Order: C-alpha cells, then structure tokens, then sequence
C-alpha cells in the first residue's frame, strides 16, 4: 500500500470446515423426497450397474483417508407379538447385509 | 474408507455390478490416518492420538483439499452426463487457473 | 405541557404515530414489537433516547 | 431357498448394447435372522410376492 | 420393486394410513403428554415423471 | 445518604381508537350484555405466605 | 546453582484440557461386531440389535 | 379489591417474560431487566495467555 | 406460576378481493 | 362445585363458545387492528380418568 | 496437575438463580391443563384436609425467610350493565378471602 | 377509478382467483422445487366504512 | 413496503408431490 | 457527584439512524391494507387537491 | 508418462481395476525428463531445454 507499494500476486482460496460434501442421486440435484426419482427410475434398478469413481485432491505430505458415504435407507421394523418377545427385521438398501 | 498415500493427488475407486434401487447419492470428506480409529477391532494399538475424531465427532475439516470428482457407471456411462455441467463429464470442485 | 415521551425529546403524538405506522402497536398499548416485525430499518430497532 | 429364489439381476454392457451376464440380487436382502416364524412368514410372503411380479 | 419398500416403509402408505384407526385416535387423544409420533416411519417419495 | 424525590405533577394519559360511532355504539351494546362479561386472571395466581 | 544459571528463563507449560467427548462419543461399542450390544427377550434370545 | 396475600409486582415481572423478550430494553416503561455478568457469578479461571 | 391463554381463534379477513379487514352483521 | 367454576371460567365453555356469536364475529373481523382476545378467560382442564 | 499433583478431594455444587422452585399438584408432575387432575380428585375436595410441611435448608448465619406460594386460581369477572357502572366479582380458589 | 386498478392488480381478485385454474394447480403441485408465487401481485385493501 | 403470493400449500409425497 | 457536586442543567435528545420517517395516509395511522382507506375516500374530486 | 530415476533399471507399473473392452494394445518409448515439458500448466518454468 501507499506510493511505494510492491507489485503483487493475488491468491484465492476457501474453507468449509464442519461440512461434509454431498451429491444427491436425483436428476436435477434437489431433495424432492427422501426416496429420490433416480432411485425409482427402474434402469438404475433391477438390471444392475457397475460404478467407478475418481477423485483429485491436494497432495497432503502425510497418509490420509477418503471418507465416502453411499447414502441408502437403513430401516428396521420391530414386532412384539407376545409378552417378552422382540422380533426385529432389518433392511439396508442398496448395500444390504443379510440373507 | 479408502487410503490416500502421502503425496498422492489421485484416488481411484470401483465397486462391481450391484443393485442401485433406492440409492440416495454420495456424501464425502477427507480424514487424517493418525486421527482415525480402526473400529474393526475391540482395541486399536496404532491409534496414538487424543484430539477430535472427525470420523465420529462431526468436526470435519480438509473439505477444501478436494480438486474434482467423477462418477462413471458401467465404465462408459458418465454421470450425470447429458451435457449438464459447465463443460464436463465430472464435478470440478475448485480451480487453480480459470480462463 | 409534558407532551414529551420515553425519557427524551420526542413527543407523545410523534411516538404514537411511529409506533402505529411501523407495528399497529400504539393503541391498547405500547410494548416491545416482536423481532420478526422489528426489521433492521424499523423504528424501535433504532430509536435511542439519551 | 430353491422355491422362493432371489432373482438374477442382468448386468449391462453400454459399449456393445447387450447383457453383460447376471448374478443374484445380493444387494437388497432383508436381514431376518433375528426375527421368528411369525414375521419370517411375512418376509417370505414379500419375497414370493416380488417373484410373482417379475414373472408377470 | 415396491412389495419390499411397502413392507419396510421406504414407500407406500404413511403412518397415519397404515396404523389401525383405533391407534391413530389413541395417539391424537394423548399427544400432549405421551407422544407416539416418532416410532412409525413415514415414506417421502420424489415424483418420477414430468 | 439523603436521596430524595418531589412530584411536581401527576397526569393520567389515555388513548382511544378513533372508532366509527355506530361501530362503537354497537360494540358497547354487545359488551354490556351479561353473556359477554370480560374476565381476567392474575399470572402469578397464588396465595403469598 | 551458579552465577550464570541465575539467568535461566521460564515459559509456562502449554494448556491442555482433558475430559469426556461430546455426547460421550467413544464410551459405548457401536458398529463393531466383535462387541455387539444386546436387547433380547429374556426367554427367547433373538437379539433385536 | 386487593389483598395483602398477593404480589402484583412479581406477577407482572413473570408475565412480561412470557409475552416477549426481556433482553430488549424499552425506556418508556423503564423496562431493562436486572442481570449479572455470567463470567463473574461463576468464575471460569482458565488463566492468562502470557 | 402460569397463565391460561385467553382469546378467540385469531384473525380471518373476509376475502372479496385478497384480504380486506371488514365483514360483520 | 362446578356452577361457580363455570360462571367464573375456571371450567366449562371456551370464550369462542360462551360469548354471543355477534361478538365472536366482531372479534374475528377486527382482530388485526383492534384486539379483543386478552379479555376473555378460556378454561383448560386435565383429564380425571384413564 | 503434573507429576507432583497433591492428593485431592472432589467437591460438587450447583446454582439456579432467577428460578423459583415448583411442585405441581398433578398425579404425574405434568402440566396436562391448568385445572390439574388432582385438583378435580373429589376425595380431596369437599371432605377437607389439613396440611403439614417441613423444609431442610443450609444454615445461613443471618435471619432469612421462606417464601411459599400456594398456586390457586385468582380470577375476576367484570360486568358493566349501565353507563358509568362497574360491578367486579372476585373468586380466588382455593384460599378464598371471605367466610 | 377501479377498471385500471383491477387490470393492474392494485385492487380486485387475488392471484389464486384471476389466474386460469390450470396454472393454479400447476403452481400448487410444483411449489416445493419450482416456485411461481413471487410473480403475481395480490392486492390488499383497507375497509372504507364502519 | 410490499408483498406477493407464495402462502399456498401441497407438500405431501403420497396424495401428491407432482400432479397435473 | 458526591457532596461537592455542581448545580446542573439537564439535556435530553434522541438518535434514530437507519430509519426513514413515515406518515401513513390512513385515517387512524394503521396499515389496515396496502391500499389505504383515505386513498379510496379521496378517489373522486371536482378540483383534485393541491 | 511414468518417471524413471537416474541409474534405475526397472519400472513396475499398475492399473488398479479397469474395463478393457475395445483396448487396442500398448505402444511405448523412452524420453529424457529435460527434453519434454509438462503441460496443463499454462507455462513451464522448468522447461530449460529448447
């Protein structure tokens, strides 16, 4: 600054700390319902797809981890038919674990 | 969770052909390795650290380290495709040079 | 006459006028307006008696 | 098992424009191993009802 | 396919529609002191066409 | 410490909605009817021992 | 003790607060099959968890 | 009709807390609620950055 | 130390156009 | 006993039920500028069985 | 603190300044309605009860006062039958002032 | 005079009444993701008598 | 000092989050 | 202040910065609707006012 | 392009998992690091050869 200011390069960056980045599997990126339109669009359904993903990140100079969440339904139904009996049925879908 | 070696700029991932019915999309962020516990075990001998654990606490940071990401079904079906985004076949999160 | 208000220079009619015309408050009877109707450019957000 | 089978999902080849082989819906299964017959019957009733729709 | 989404409340009826109407009245009658609302899943589903 | 107060004058102000006279006369006739008696209850309603 | 050690300089130790995590994160086993918790009918030990 | 066995002053103090936000000062009624510095009532002695 | 809320069912506007503020008989 | 609780609005009808319907319409018609709500007691009564 | 930390007793206390303690006369301590369920419980109604109360307090080393509020309805109904006439009727119940 | 105020939405019908009913249904059905509310004027008019 | 439409409703996912 | 406090004149003023003063053309200074009552009483004139 | 440090004699490379439909084969050759620029950088400040 002032009459004697030195010629200068401009640097720009951003921070976004407590957030976790998201990409909705919905045809226009909006939350029209919890069960998205594309998740019903019976192409990405019964006749099953392979998925490849690639990320470019700043090199860190130490070993780090990509944390990737595949958002799915993770619902339980709990039935109590007789005194002291709990039958709980789980379904996580897609990415279901259990026969 | 997927590892990112020290000085690694690229992180490739693939999951083999499976059902995607009721899928909701992706959420992601980056974690340090020394700050993340291996919950796959009762105890973790290599968890030599006591600060916040962004994998469990919330407390994310490092979101600003992402450069770009791409999504590709059946290796050729770039998603969302349909010439939706400003030029690509991928989500360009940030730019080091902008013409 | 004692026509001032609010422990300052402003008057009993002008204060009644500004309270009514921002909030409908001045009949039945003066109070602090709710924070959603007291916007940044509103009267009672900015009135400072001294 | 043999009589309320999980359907085989058809994988796709977008290069060639053909099916790429098939394997079961391992990715959509209700975990019933901590329910009892009173509700396993209902889970099988759902899995049967699905297969009827696929045949139709 | 929907038989599983309906049984598991990922799509189909709301809790106000699949619960027996006696329980829906019991809940509405007690809601100010004993709250039953948060124990039943309500699907929400995006529109698939147009 | 001798603090003190003098009241030079005390005056009751009152403010009236400038209501249409026929509407005010109508409202009075409805509020005088014993069906419409106003009722109030103290907020801290309690005996104070 | 000596004439030159009379010039030692002291810095306070770094502050380090210690306590339990927010909402007691980490105190109970969750999402760890080797140590899964149990809620089951007393006589009919099917785990609901 | 007033009673020795009543407290109108405290009833009014409690009423205003329910009707609106006592943290807003209004000079007309000399409304500006009594308070204390919360760092003085309970001393939070984390020392000094020296 | 509790009041029990007075008052009727809050305002309705007698919409011949969009909200006027008068219809009484 | 209830004849006195009803007359004094400790129990019984709500203000929307005991006031003459002409006054209830007057109130509904003027409530955005002249407010009659704070002048009539509405009983609330806890359930005594079940 | 540190390697020479002295053996220590732990002390615990609380403050709750602007509050006034409450005990609802309701069968389950909830505000289900202003006229409580127990206040309708016509056992303790007409066949009238005596009340004894005892408090244990920290000794204060100076003279102090217990402030005890018995919560009741304290309602007035105001009738204006003619020009310039006000008839106001008061009922406080229980703890009514009159007879 | 009103013929000009009505055409220009200074007075007269609300947007929910002057728009063709086909468009009003479209708006009600898409309002959570495409919003049409900020594009139509709704008159508000003070009462002139009583 | 002015305001428009938008105060109108239809958000339920069954019964309809898009109908013609 | 203190025992030796000097005889003193009292000065009173206000500030009201971000506001812009208003006077509604409505018969009682209230926002009954955006088209005011007086803007409808004054509609017609032989010699429309200076 | 993959790097080969001075005096090294072995270059192991790998591709983690890939679809190979319509792959035509491998072609290859060796370059000096000095005798080739980086690009995608709009300028190469280390490309000192010509």
């Amino acid at each position: 600054i002032g009459q004697t200011a030195v010629p200068s390069v401009t640097q720009k960056k951003f921070l976004c700390d407590r957030v976790m980045w998201r990409i909705p599997f919905s045809s226009n990126f909006m939350s029209m319902g919890a069960l998205t339109d594309l998740g019903q669009n019976m192409l990405y359904a019964n006749s099953a797809h392979a998925l490849d993903m690639t990320f470019e990140v700043d090199p860190m100079d130490e070993p780090t981890l990509l944390y990737l969440l595949f958002e799915v339904f993770d619902v339980v139904r709990v039935h109590q038919p007789h005194r002291g009996v709990i039958e709980a049925v789980y379904l996580r879908t897609p990415f279901s674990a259990g026969n | 969770l997927y590892p990112i070696p020290a000085k690694a700029t690229n992180v490739p991932i693939s999951i083999p052909s499976r059902n995607w019915a009721a899928f909701r999309g992706w959420s992601f962020t980056r974690l340090k390795t020394k700050e993340t516990p291996s919950l796959g075990s009762g105890f973790d001998p290599y968890f030599v650290y006591s600060g916040s654990i962004p994998y469990l606490d919330g407390t994310f940071y490092l979101n600003h380290t992402f450069k770009k990401v791409s999504i590709m079904f059946d290796s050729s079906v770039s998603w969302p495709g349909n010439d939706r985004l400003l030029t690509p076949n991928e989500f360009e999160i940030k730019r080091s040079v902008d013409g | 006459e004692g026509y001032n208000v609010a422990q300052c220079n402003m008057t009993k009619d002008w204060f009644l006028v500004q309270m009514l015309s921002h909030y409908n408050i001045g009949y039945q009877g003066f109070h602090v307006p709710e924070g959603y109707k007291d916007r940044m450019y509103s009267f009672f957000r900015n009135f400072q008696p001294m | 098992s043999k009589e309320i089978p999980t359907p085989y999902m058809w994988s796709y080849q977008p290069q060639m424009g053909l099916a790429a082989g098939a394997s079961q819906d391992y990715s959509t299964r209700m975990n019933w191993l901590s329910a009892g017959p009173s509700m396993i019957s209902r889970v099988n009733g759902v899995r049967n009802h699905r297969n009827q729709i696929l045949l139709e | 396919m929907m038989p599983q989404w309906a049984y598991m409340h990922i799509a189909g009826q709301d809790a106000s529609e699949y619960l027996s109407p006696g329980l829906v009245q019991f809940a509405r009658a007690t809601d100010t002191y004993f709250s039953l609302g948060n124990k039943f899943r309500n699907p929400t589903v995006a529109p698939t066409h147009d | 410490d001798g603090a003190s107060v003098r009241f030079d004058s005390v005056n009751l102000y009152a403010t009236f909605f400038p209501m249409a006279h026929n509407t005010a006369s109508t409202l009075e006739a409805m509020l005088r009817n014993d069906t419409n008696d106003q009722s109030f209850n103290d907020y801290l309603s309690a005996a104070n021992m | 003790s000596s004439e030159t050690n009379l010039t030692q300089q002291s810095m306070p130790n770094r502050p380090n607060y210690i306590g339990f995590r927010d909402n007691f994160v980490g105190l109970m086993y969750y999402n760890s099959t080797g140590n899964m918790g149990v809620l089951a009918g007393q006589a009919s030990q099917l785990n609901a968890v | 009709v007033d009673l020795q066995d009543r407290n109108t002053e405290l009833s009014y103090q409690l009423l205003l807390d329910s009707l609106g936000d006592r943290t807003r000062y209004f000079s007309m009624w000399n409304s500006a609620v009594d308070s204390y510095d919360p760092d003085v009532r309970i001393i939070e002695n984390h020392g000094v950055e020296d | 130390m509790e009041d029990i809320n007075f008052a009727s069912l809050a305002p309705r506007h007698g919409t011949r156009p969009f909200m006027g503020t008068w219809n009484e008989i």
